[PDB]
RNA sequence: CCGUGAGGGAAAGGUGAAAAGAACCCCGGGAGGGGAGUGAAAUAGAGCCUGAAACCGUGGGCUUACAAGCAGUCACGGCCCCGCAAGGGGUUGUGGCGUGCCUAUUGAAGCAUGAGCCGGCGACUCACGGUCGUGGGCGAGCUUAAGCCGUUGAGGCGGAGG
RNA sequence: GGUGGAGCCUGGGAGUGAGGGCGCGAGCGAUAACGUCCGCGUCCGAGCGCGGGAACAACCGAGACCGCCAGCUAAGGCCCC
RNA sequence: GGGAUGACCCCAGGCGGUAGGGGAGCGUUCCCGAUGCCGAUGAAGGCCGACCCGCGAGGGCGGCUGGAGGUAAGGGAAGUG
């Protein structure tokens, strides 16, 4: 019994119990979001048009993160062009508790 | 979401009889299923494939003027090395291996590509080794 | 009063050679030959990310292509079918309905082979 | 490069002899040869407006006045120097020696009293300057001092 | 003839795959037929010939 | 148990006496000292005079029995070089490293409940 | 005032152009002298007021 | 040490608080080591503080004999380790992708220069003038040079001059 | 009309003063040259970063701030590699 | 814009780059801070780290080694990468 849903311009499938790793947004930590969006529901003939009205999946914000730095590195050859830059994405972390019709 | 990737499926065979099919017109569907690119689980890296068998080789048909005009060539090492098989002579030589070699050309090239090859076992006429299933697309 | 080199030189070489960790050869075990290495692996890993997703999608899609060519029809077709059948919703991403969900992708198909036809 | 012991002489042939290219091995370029553009002997000394040097004294004082850090005084009778004496005085100023201070009079036997006190700073009048003024937290004259202190500035 | 001279530096994988034939056999000997110890064949023991 | 000797300095190679050295790794003690007598090497006498030091050290100071050990470890190290000037035609002169050696033989007790 | 908070004012002891040194200061390499001849040289040119 | 000579001309410092510098015993011709002993410490043992890197070797895990390569990278999988866990570290089988660094050039992987590898040394300074800017001081003015007085690293005076 | 990493003025700091390919217009050449010399554009230079052209500075596509296992397209493609 | 006078939050735009210009920082040796403070319950230096902070140069922290040094905030100066 699963859903399909969208969140910060990506399709994730979702269960009840599910830790979703998704990018990052506004809330505090604890507080609860649906996400009024939802795409695919997994008893099936509930799927179309964008999204199907009404329904909702209802998840819980576990706090906020910052994921392992990734070091990312321009070089040129002959040219004496280097550059180093680290990044790490900034990330919220959801407990995906009920599939709302 | 993590894309699945499938644990060791089951090696399906299949059988294809070749009599007046064309060629490269065969070869296509031989190479997309020694592939498995037909199977909604592909995986570039495993190969999870089938195991293609083909008859009735010397019964291969093609168009235009190729059972004449149409060359193979074989280098060896050695100054006048190359060797020059005209397709009607390889025929009635060894019949066969013009598909086995429309396939092997149209299969990828690394170790994966060799072993897919490995794995499509092609008979000149009828008949063939009986063992595994083998569903008949023709 | 001089500064001279001391132990910074050494630092920074290090600090390299750690990164080179696992490479063949001198490219490992020597200064020169690990800092060469790196800008290398520097400039691909930076275009293998742009490049990973090609290369995802590319998969996604064969594998729709394979799956949807049982229930009897392109790829080019199906997603003609979903453009107008409004389920622009997607996918391709999800692909996962074609291996674990089949009649899901079946019905898929259906809202797809009518679409304004 | 010019200044080191060795000799002018050059040190290889300069073609043919497969190795790179040399001249006097006092060459900066050489273990053991000369410096490039290392330091030589010189003057640091550079000459302040006077009249800045007036306006800073003056300002550091009143920073020092405007704390209330610092102190006149008449006389002493801590006086015939000896540290002991001091101490006291000192003490009745309410001098804890938990600041340290810098103390300025022409009284010759005050001052060697004081100096040996690890808070303490000790100068004549006529060796005023901003930069001991800073470094200690009270400042302490006597009007001998305080007089001439004025009579500076102006 | 001029001078031929070495490339490149042998790697010490190519300097230790040379290497891979050039390790001894543990000679082989019999056990002596009077003395106790043992000694190469169709040779004089060098314990009482 | 275990019992080891050094001999540090030794004027070889290394290369040249790692070799017989690995002619004993893990043999027992009875054949090792058949394998060197045996052997065609300058290596293998000094390498024999480490195992019997070594020998001699297990059975005296570690009181480990010698009829149930066997060679455990060995290994020979590479210790200060030697540099001589070798005089060359048109007045070329190289230099010869005359090497140096420190062989480590280290017994044990073979398990022999 | 203590001599921890003396210091002086934003502009003044701007302090200072060495290079010289790295790639990434800008300033690598060729040191600003830009590749070249006769300027790039050590006693460069021949005094252009003239 | 090199040069007939004038002359050239180096390398090379560190045990420990204290020699208490390892009696004696064992292997050995010696060297060397193993015990014992000394010491807070002996991989501080005299080839002696710290003891980096290239370099050489022993042991262990993963890997490798139908594959082709600037040696990396991106993905999945396998075996090994660390963590309750989701997770992380090692390794590399296959798959995608991929023309070393510097320098000089219109143009270089370039079959154009330089570099065997590692460590240390190695190149935009300083004086006096100049010209812009900037932080402050004083402003129809500004400012002293030599020198003289004085000083726990104390500052003042000095108006020639500019 | 046009608010633009536009324009003008005074000043401080430069680097460059070997260019090259392609298109169009001419000259020299042979209605030769990856020839040479000017003009107007362009790109490489410095975008040997990306896509297409098998491979390839300058031809087609497009001006790469960083991330994503999301979507639409450009050139060029949709039998298999 | 908001009136915090900024350093903070929202919005919107730019951010390929060689010669070269401008701008901010990091690190090294030394001086004032210092008759202070850290330190044998372990200085500098060395070896690991999958940990935290920083765009980065860097800084932290932990463990092992090492055995007598080190030296904040804030400034100054150079034989400074
Ligand atoms: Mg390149
Ligand atoms: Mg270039
Ligand atoms: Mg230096
Ligand atoms: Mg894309
Ligand atoms: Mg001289
Ligand atoms: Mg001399
Ligand atoms: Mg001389
Ligand atoms: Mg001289
Ligand atoms: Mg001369
Ligand atoms: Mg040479
Ligand atoms: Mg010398
Ligand atoms: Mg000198
Ligand atoms: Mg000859
Ligand atoms: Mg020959
Ligand atoms: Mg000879
Ligand atoms: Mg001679
Ligand atoms: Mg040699
Ligand atoms: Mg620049
Ligand atoms: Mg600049
Ligand atoms: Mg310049
Ligand atoms: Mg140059
Ligand atoms: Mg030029
Ligand atoms: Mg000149
Ligand atoms: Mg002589
Ligand atoms: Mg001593
Ligand atoms: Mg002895
Ligand atoms: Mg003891
Ligand atoms: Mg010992
Ligand atoms: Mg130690
Ligand atoms: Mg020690
Ligand atoms: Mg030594
Ligand atoms: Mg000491
Ligand atoms: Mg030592
Ligand atoms: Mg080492
Ligand atoms: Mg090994
Ligand atoms: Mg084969
Ligand atoms: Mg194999
Ligand atoms: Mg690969
Ligand atoms: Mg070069
Ligand atoms: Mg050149
Ligand atoms: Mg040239
Ligand atoms: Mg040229
Ligand atoms: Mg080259
Ligand atoms: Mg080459
Ligand atoms: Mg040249
Ligand atoms: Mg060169
Ligand atoms: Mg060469
Ligand atoms: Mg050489
Ligand atoms: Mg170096
Ligand atoms: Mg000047
Ligand atoms: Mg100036
Ligand atoms: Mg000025
Ligand atoms: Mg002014
Ligand atoms: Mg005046
Ligand atoms: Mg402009
Ligand atoms: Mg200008
Ligand atoms: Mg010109
Ligand atoms: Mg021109
Ligand atoms: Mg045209
Ligand atoms: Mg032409
Ligand atoms: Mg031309
Ligand atoms: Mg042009
Ligand atoms: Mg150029
Ligand atoms: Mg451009
Ligand atoms: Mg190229
Ligand atoms: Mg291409
Ligand atoms: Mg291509
Ligand atoms: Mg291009
Ligand atoms: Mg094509
Ligand atoms: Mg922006
Ligand atoms: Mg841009
Ligand atoms: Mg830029
Ligand atoms: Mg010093
Ligand atoms: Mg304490
Ligand atoms: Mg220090
Ligand atoms: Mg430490
Ligand atoms: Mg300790
Ligand atoms: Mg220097």
């Amino acid at each position: 019994m699963f859903a399909i849903v969208k969140t910060g311009g990506k399709q994730y499938r979702v269960e009840p119990g599910l830790k979703l790793r998704v990018e990052k947004l506004d809330a505090e930590p604890g507080a609860t979001v649906e996400l009024p969006v939802l795409l695919l529901g997994g008893e099936k003939t509930v799927v179309g048009t964008p999204v199907v009205e009404g329904a909702s999946v209802v998840a819980e914000v576990l706090g906020h993160g910052r994921g392992k730095k990734i070091l990312v590195s321009k070089f040129k050859a002959k040219v004496q062009y280097r550059r180093k830059k680290g990044h790490r994405q900034p990330y919220t972390e959801l407990l995906i508790k009920e599939i709302r019709g | 979401m993590k894309t699945y990737v499938p644990k060791q499926v089951e090696p399906r065979w299949v059988l294809i009889d070749a009599e007046g099919k064309t060629l490269g017109r065969l070869a296509t569907k031989i190479a997309t299923l020694l592939r498995g690119k037909h199977r909604p689980d592909w995986t570039p890296n495993v190969a999870m494939g089938d195991f293609v068998v083909v008859v009735n080789a010397d019964k291969i048909r093609v168009t235009g003027k190729k059972l004449e005009q149409k060359i193979y060539t074989r280098y060896s090492g050695y100054p006048g090395g190359l060797k020059k098989i005209p397709l009607e002579k390889m025929l009635a030589t060894h019949p066969e291996r013009v598909l086995e070699h429309a396939v092997k050309g149209m299969l990828p090239k690394g170790p994966l590509g060799r072993r897919l090859f490995k794995r499509l076992k092609v008979y000149a006429g009828p008949d063939h080794p009986h063992q595994a299933q083998r569903p008949e697309k023709l | 009063p001089r500064a001279k080199t001391g132990v910074v030189r050494r630092r920074k070489h290090k600090k390299i050679l750690k990164l080179a960790k696992g490479y063949w050869g001198l490219r490992s075990k020597s200064f020169r030959k690990a800092r060469e290495t790196l800008f290398a692996a520097g400039n691909y890993a930076y275009a293998h990310r742009k490049r990973r997703k090609r290369d995802f999608r590319r998969l996604w899609i064969v594998r729709i292509n394979a799956a949807c060519r049982q229930h009897g029809l392109n790829y080019s077709t199906f997603i003609h079918g979903l453009k107008k059948a409004g389920i622009e919703v997607d996918r391709k991403n999800l692909a996962d309905l074609a291996v674990r969900e089949p009649q899901v992708f079946a019905e898929l198909v259906e809202r797809a082979k009518a679409a304004q036809g | 490069r010019g200044e080191v012991a060795y000799s002018g002489r050059k040190i290889w042939p300069q073609k043919h002899t497969g190795r790179a290219r040399h001249g006097d091995i006092g060459a900066p370029i050489f273990v053991g040869g000369g410096v490039v553009f290392g330091p030589k002997p010189r003057d640091y000394s550079y000459t302040l407006p006077k009249k800045v040097r007036k306006k800073g004294l003056a300002m550091a004082v009143a920073d020092r006045a405007r704390e209330g850090k610092l102190l006149l005084v008449e006389a002493f009778a801590g006086v015939n120097g000896k540290t002991k004496e001091f101490l006291a005085w000192a003490k009745e100023a309410g001098l804890d020696g938990s600041e340290s201070v810098l103390l300025v009079t022409g009284n010759e036997l005050v001052r060697r009293a004081a100096r040996n006190l690890p808070w303490v700073v000790t100068l004549a009048p006529e060796g005023l300057n901003v930069y001991d003024i800073v470094r200690t937290e009270r400042l302490v004259m006597d009007l001998d001092a305080w007089e001439v202190f004025q009579n500076r500035i102006g | 003839a001029k001078h031929p001279v070495p490339k490149k530096k042998t790697s010490k994988a190519r300097r230790d795959a040379r290497r891979s034939h050039h390790a001894l056999t543990p000679p082989t000997l019999v056990p002596c037929p009077e003395c106790k110890a043992m000694k190469p064949p169709h040779t004089v023991c060098p314990e009482c010939g | 148990m275990e019992a080891k000797a050094i001999a540090r300095y030794v004027r070889i190679s290394p290369r040249k006496v790692r070799l017989v050295v690995d002619l004993i790794r893990g043999k027992s003690l009875e054949e090792a000292r058949n394998i060197l007598r045996y052997t065609n090497k300058r290596g293998a006498y000094f390498v024999a005079k480490v195992l019997e030091s070594a020998a001699a050290n297990a059975v005296n100071n570690h009181d480990m029995l010698e009829d149930r050990l066997y060679v455990k470890a060995a290994y020979v190290d590479e210790g200060p070089a030697l540099k001589r000037v070798l005089p060359r035609a048109r007045g070329r002169a190289d230099i010869i490293k005359k090497r140096t050696s420190h062989i480590t033989v280290i017994l044990g007790e073979k398990h022999g409940k | 005032m203590k001599l921890s908070d003396l210091r002086p004012n934003p502009g003044a002891n701007k302090r200072r152009k060495r290079v010289g040194r790295g790639p990434g200061s800008g300033h690598g390499k060729t040191a600003t002298r830009g590749h070249k001849g006769q300027k790039s040289r050590s006693g460069g040119l021949k005094d252009p007021r003239r």
